[PDB]
């Protein structure tokens, strides 16, 4: 288990000096001893000096006439045009260099190498792909690239600044009451800083303005205060302000977050946070010009592959008068133990999303050692009834029948195929399909949620199929044809209206009866009056009848758009129809704010895996957004890149990343600095986890220290943007604060200076944990959900302070984690109290003496309520004093989630909804400020109502969370695999109960788990206030 | 004749529990359970049709019961049998299938034949123990499978890199041969012998270099072969224990349910 992807194949680090084989153009070979960090400029020069001592030396030209080519660890022939790169940074397969005269389109070659580096794969690999769908994607997606780059450079330089520095804003300007009341009669105090020439002194202005004010008005007020002493005519003043108002721009002190857009100030997230937290907003004023000057010109260039030439009886599907027939021929091999298995067979099914369009069909059973069927399988479906998104889902299965009449079936390998290709052609003739390994945890014989297409790895079980032929190319019919047919397919009410409404208010995974379906379908024209019933109407549709589908098409054509929160459902694995999904994208296009798109990016990227084809409306929409807003583009890039190792999506994500990198402008050089930083950190931790694993910590710190001081390491790990938040610039490393953490995977705790000139006001330290070895996708998802919960609560005037710290997966079990400062585990706290129940409260007291004591209690209480409710709903793996933390100012939060939903049911069998975060007496004592009888205090009653409100607020937004989890089923998370996995949150949110029953259920859970203490200020009959 | 003693009436089991039971079964398979609302009167019939589980609400008003609006029954048992013999076109005239295979409580509980709560408890302990053990093994195997898969990919990519490398060194040889021949003819014709051997010496060096690189690739091909064999054996062993591990889990879940049932309830 020791192969390495370091500086050479098989070697993590080059020795300080190394022999490099140099292949001269005259056929000679010169062995040169090189410093591992020497540049190619040095090496080339040293080589051509030495080459004089070798034969046929006169045939060599000026060294300036040549560059180096070699083989990289990706087995590409790479030409080294940038001779300032270091030998150790080249990613050589083996230490040799070949001398050639540079040919060809240099600028394209250089840009393709930069793209290749960014995405983790040489773009030349794309040119080899025979699949017409792939080459068509590459060419056709370029339109979206051009449309974005044009739209970016249109209103220059302002439209460019907006692309690079988009406004970080909330989704509405509307202030919740708990926020507004913290203002001073609707006004905020802000501090505006200016760097004055010539000594770059810092001057401070404290302003008091309406929260409403646009940045330009903030600047206006600043001009007023500045010219206070130099008194003038009010008209010249009002006109002075008017003339120079748009001469400056505002910036958050400490990070690269600008206010370039006329949103009200309080709608900016930084400012909104400052109000909520009672923190002084510190902004920096600068001339518009000193920003617009920085902004790189982004030029987009049409690639070569857009400049190449690529080389009658077309029957409507609907006039093919036959049943569906598919032939299973043979499979090359299975890996089974012949002694443990009786027979193998191929299982098949025709699907629309997760629903079978007819019954599944097995081949006959045959011996393990001879996988041959030659069988036409007959499906109970008429070829013209095949919906556009129909798929063949299959598996090779083993069967063992050794106990009674009982047998055990196991899928060995699976594969899905679109019945129509991306041009609406019904597949025909022979096909060979390389199958995929069955996902860990999956027990079903088919895997219909899985991606379609052949396993690119051709050293895998290969199934030969054959589809029917109709002596002609067969195509899905035109929209004109379908629309016409619907017309000719179509040739108490107060109770009905109120029942439809009731059906529409239920959650996406709510049971719908056959009665309700026939009811929905029969009132389909009336359903437009309640447009958000669309998902349920769609699932009432019989997708195996062209008659019904044609009619359903005519409805979604004119369907009124519905909110993003609901349209996203139509992009999960249950709604595969290209019209249905088009409608969904149109809703996103019109109503999804950039803020919400960023908020839900993780899910929107994941549902790309569900798309039948490379080219679709969703991917064009996402790429467009990624290319018109760089904060979206950054995370777009990193979410795609982090999965490039997963062969089920690396083609699709690779092609998508290529087109993004080609058009993203200068930000590609910033991303390349991030990727090389991450690559160095992977290599450094690989060494610690492999070579040096049986060494002590002290020795490991010695090695770490000497490595980080090397020029090639310093160069790469200083002066780049944080991938967690690229508004944070990572400057010089503070080596004395960097360290390897104690845990097993060997995380690195890294610390950078912030080169922002006003870093003392905010983020003096940028600290990150880099972790190589743990799968971080579940933490990232859980932290995301917490963030969304917190945002829901805030919007309802519910101030429950959560701490959804940054966690970013950046590749296969590798990621970054934000460091939360001044925070300690409960265990650590009890260990510095010997400790009773009161140690925690006492700890908190000492850290918040005097007037600030109550603030800490309050903050502890609110954060406690938020995590109590969030963990209950999500079923986070049980809490203990090591995965629960508290800050010095009393903010409580949780870490290390790594387990959720009904994972425990599947392991132990016990059918129960746990209460993961049980508030022990330690916590109760804090909330009650030390009272003897904690549950009977007003503070505990206040804490309770917080929990009740928080709970109902998430329940009221149940659609959003069910849809967000549903979009993850195809993700590769063992814990999040079927809709049955999402059933757990339907339980905790008590979605099949009334709201009042739901709150009753929540109180009953808390009581059972805390053994009493949770009381109602309602009467049990009407839930009306009975006290105070 | 009573709802409770009916073999297909399963009480308060979930949708999901029914999905598991009706999974991959034949058309006509059915069962009845409490509604997911738990409104104390409403029950749900679940029927297998065309590879799909159908939920049919059982409407309970006055003293009657009905699929459709005309409430024309008196017990749930009545209704199920009335459709169990005749066709289901009476419900809705489209694609009648009636009700032909019932998922029975009774064949399930024969799996657990221990008399006392202590006999059951003890066998639950054994099965649970075996299950957590055999889970652990299978998890361990999957990690090895995953590590082995990755390494094989690295090695495939490394073999391609050797192939490209070897090609380039072979090109150098051809380059050296294109050139040197017109010089050996001249260094002989002009007396120099040491310069000739410096050419030959560089050619020998290149030749031996190519031969070491070719052997290195040969050795990697051999390792790839061995590891490809380990990989398929790891796959065999996972294929062997998967179905046994599934069965065992259902047995554990069954005893646990059985224990629950013969324990105090509230």
């Amino acid at each position: 288990p020791r192969p390495s992807s370091g500086e050479l194949w098989g070697i993590h680090l080059m020795p300080p000096r190394i022999l490099v084989e140099c292949l001269l153009p005259n056929g000679m070979i010169v062995t040169l001893e090189c410093l591992r960090e020497a540049t190619l400029i040095t090496i080339k020069h040293e080589l051509f000096k030495e080459a004089r001592k070798y034969p046929l030396h006169q045939l060599l030209q000026d060294e300036s006439s040549y560059i180096f080519v070699s083989v990289t660890q990706e087995a590409e022939r790479e030409e080294f045009f940038d001779e300032t790169r270091r030998l150790c940074d080249l990613r050589l397969f083996q230490p040799f260099l070949k001398v050639i005269e540079p040919v060809g389109n240099r600028e394209e070659k250089i840009l393709n190498r930069e793209i290749g580096f960014a995405i983790g794969m040489p773009v030349c690999e794309f040119d080899m792909v025979k699949d017409p769908e792939v080459q068509d994607f590459r060419r056709n997606i370029l339109n979206v690239c051009k449309e974005a780059v044009d739209l970016r450079d249109l209103n220059s330089p302002h439209s460019r600044a907006m692309y690079v520095y988009p406004p970080n804003v909330e989704s509405s300007p509307e202030l919740p009451k708990h926020i507004y009341n913290k203002l001073d009669k609707g006004q905020i105090i802000v501090v505006i800083w200016v760097i004055v020439s010539p000594n770059n002194d810092k001057q401070k202005y404290t302003l008091k303005i309406n929260h409403d004010c646009v940045p330009e008005q903030v600047i206006a007020e600043a001009i007023r205060k500045k010219t206070r002493s130099k008194k003038l005519s009010s008209e010249q003043l009002k006109l002075c302000v008017l003339e120079y108002q748009g001469k400056y721009i505002l910036k958050v002190c400490g990070c690269d977050e600008y206010f370039l857009e006329k949103y009200p100030l309080s709608q900016y997230k930084y400012i909104r946070s400052c109000i909520m937290l009672g923190r002084m907003p510190n902004l920096m004023l600068m001339a518009k010009e000193s920003l617009y000057s920085q902004l790189p010109m982004d030029c987009f260039t049409m690639p070569s592959y857009s400049r190449r030439i690529s080389t009658t009886s077309t029957k409507s599907l609907w006039v093919i008068n036959s049943a569906l027939r598919i032939k299973i021929l043979c499979a090359t091999y299975v890996n089974v133990n012949i002694r443990d298995i009786d027979k193998i067979y191929v299982r098949t099914g025709i699907y629309h999303g997760g629903e079978p369009l007819c019954d599944n069909v097995n081949t006959q059973r045959v011996p393990c050692s001879n996988p041959r069927w030659n069988e036409w399988l007959n499906y109970d479906i008429y070829i013209p009834d095949l919906p556009r998104a129909a798929r063949l889902c299959l598996s090779i299965c083993s069967v063992k029948g050794r106990k009674g009449a009982k047998e055990e079936h196991c899928p060995l390998a699976w594969g899905n195929i679109n019945l129509f290709d991306y041009t609406d052609t019904l597949v025909s003739g022979k096909m060979a399909l390389n199958l995929w390994p069955v996902p860990h945890g999956l027990e079903d014989l088919l895997n219909p949620i899985g991606v379609t297409g052949s396993n690119p790895n051709k050293e895998t079980p290969c199934l030969e199929l054959e589809f029917d032929w109709f002596s002609s190319v067969v195509k899905f019919p035109d929209m004109s044809v379908i629309e016409e047919h619907a017309n000719w397919s179509v040739s108490l009410r107060e109770n009905d209206k109120e029942q439809l409404k009731a059906i529409s208010t239920r959650d996406p995974l709510s049971e719908i009866t056959e009665q309700e379906k026939d009811f929905l379908w029969s009132h389909r024209h009336y359903c437009v009056t309640i447009p958000e019933i669309l998902p349920k109407l769609l699932l009432s549709v019989k997708w195996n009848s062209r008659d019904e589908v044609a009619q359903m098409y005519c409805l979604v054509k004119d369907w009124p758009p519905i909110k993003p929160e609901q349209a996203m459902e139509l992009l999960d694995c249950n709604y595969p129809d290209p019209m249905v999904r088009g409608f969904a994208v149109r809703c996103l296009e019109k109503y999804l704010t950039d803020d919400k798109l960023s908020q839900y990016l993780i899910q929107l990227v994941q549902v790309l895996k569900y798309e039948q084809y490379l080219d679709n409306l969703l991917v064009r929409f996402l790429l467009k957004k990624a290319l018109t807003n760089q904060r979206i583009g950054h995370f777009f890039f990193w979410h795609l890149k982090s999965e490039m190792h997963n062969k089920t999506v690396s083609q699709r994500f690779g092609l998508l990343l290529e087109s993004y990198c080609r058009a993203c402008g200068m930000y590609l050089k910033h991303l390349n600095r991030q990727v090389e930083a991450m690559e160095k950190l992977i290599n450094l931790t690989d060494i610690l986890k492999q070579e040096k694993k049986d060494e002590t910590q002290k020795v490991q710190m010695k090695f770490l220290v000497e490595q980080m001081r090397r020029p090639d390491f310093m160069d790469a790990l200083q002066g780049f943007l944080s991938p967690l938040n690229p508004a944070h610039q990572l400057g010089n490393l503070r080596l004395e604060e960097c360290r390897i953490m104690s845990s097993a995977k060997r995380p690195l705790w890294l610390n950078w200076e912030n080169p922002d000139i006003m870093s003392e006001l905010l983020f003096q330290n940028n600290e990150i944990i880099f972790k190589n070895g743990d799968d971080l996708r579940q933490d990232m998802l859980t932290l995301q959900i917490i963030r969304i919960m917190e945002n829901i609560w805030q919007n309802q005037g519910l101030d429950l302070r959560m701490l959804p710290y940054g966690c970013l997966s950046i590749g296969d079990c590798v990621g970054l984690i934000e460091v939360v400062r001044n925070s300690h585990t409960i265990m650590q706290i009890q260990c510095k109290g010997q400790f009773n129940s009161h140690t925690l409260h006492q700890w908190l007291k000492d850290k918040n003496k005097g007037e600030i004591y109550d603030a800490a209690i309050d903050l502890f209480t609110r954060s406690c309520a938020g995590y109590c409710v969030a963990t209950f709903i999500l079923g986070i793996g049980d809490r203990h004093n090591s995965n629960i933390m508290v800050k010095d100012d009393g903010q409580l939060f949780h870490i290390d989630f790594g387990h959720f939903l009904d994972h425990k049911k599947k392991k132990f069998g016990y059918k129960r909804e746990r209460v993961p975060f049980v508030l022990t007496q330690d916590f109760l004592i804090v909330i009650s400020k030390g009272a003897q009888e904690c549950t009977k205090t007003r503070e505990f009653e206040r804490f309770q109502e917080m929990c009740y409100k928080a709970y109902l607020a998430i329940r009221q937004h149940a659609n959003l969370f069910i849809n967000l989890f549903s979009m993850m089923l195809g993700s590769g998370m063992p814990e999040l695999q079927s809709f049955d996995d999402i059933a757990y949150i339907r339980k905790t949110l008590a979605l099949d109960k009334t709201e009042q029953e739901a709150l009753e259920y929540f109180m009953k859970q808390m009581n059972d788990a805390h053994h009493g203490g949770w009381t109602t200020k309602m009467d049990w009959i009407f839930h009306t206030i009975k006290q105070h | 004749m009573s709802l409770q003693d009916a073999e297909w009436y399963w009480g308060d089991i979930s949708r999901e529990e029914v999905n598991e039971k009706l999974r991959d079964t034949a058309d006509g398979t059915f069962l009845v359970r409490d509604a997911s609302t738990k409104m104390h009167g409403d029950y749900t019939l679940t029927l297998r049709k065309g590879g799909n589980n159908k939920l049919i609400k059982i409407f309970h008003r006055d003293g009657k019961y009905g699929f459709s609006d005309p409430l024309t029954f008196s017990s749930v048992v009545e209704l199920i049998n009335h459709y169990r013999n005749e066709s289901l076109a009476q419900y809705n005239p489209k694609l009648d299938v009636k009700l032909l295979y019932p998922v029975s409580k009774y064949q399930q509980d024969q799996v657990v034949k221990e008399d006392n709560i202590e006999a059951v408890g003890k066998k639950l302990h054994e099965y649970n123990t075996q299950f957590q053990e055999k889970s652990r093994e299978y998890d361990r195997l999957y990690e090895e499978y995953t590590r082995t898969s990755q390494e094989i990919q690295m090695k495939r990519t490394a073999i391609e890199a050797f192939n490209e490398t070897i090609k380039i060194f072979e090109e150098q040889c051809q380059t050296q041969e294109r050139y040197s021949k017109e010089y050996i003819e001249k260094f002989k014709r002009e007396g120099n012998e040491k310069e000739i051997q410096r050419i030959m010496h560089n050619y020998d060096k290149l030749k031996s270099r190519i031969s070491e690189i070719i052997d290195s690739r040969r050795r990697l091909e051999e390792d790839l072969k061995k590891q490809a064999a380990e990989y398929r054996e790891i796959d065999k062993r996972m294929n062997s224990i998967k179905p046994d591990l599934i069965q065992l889990r259902k047995t554990r879940d069954q005893y646990l349910m059985w224990l629950t049932q013969k324990g105090v309830r509230q």
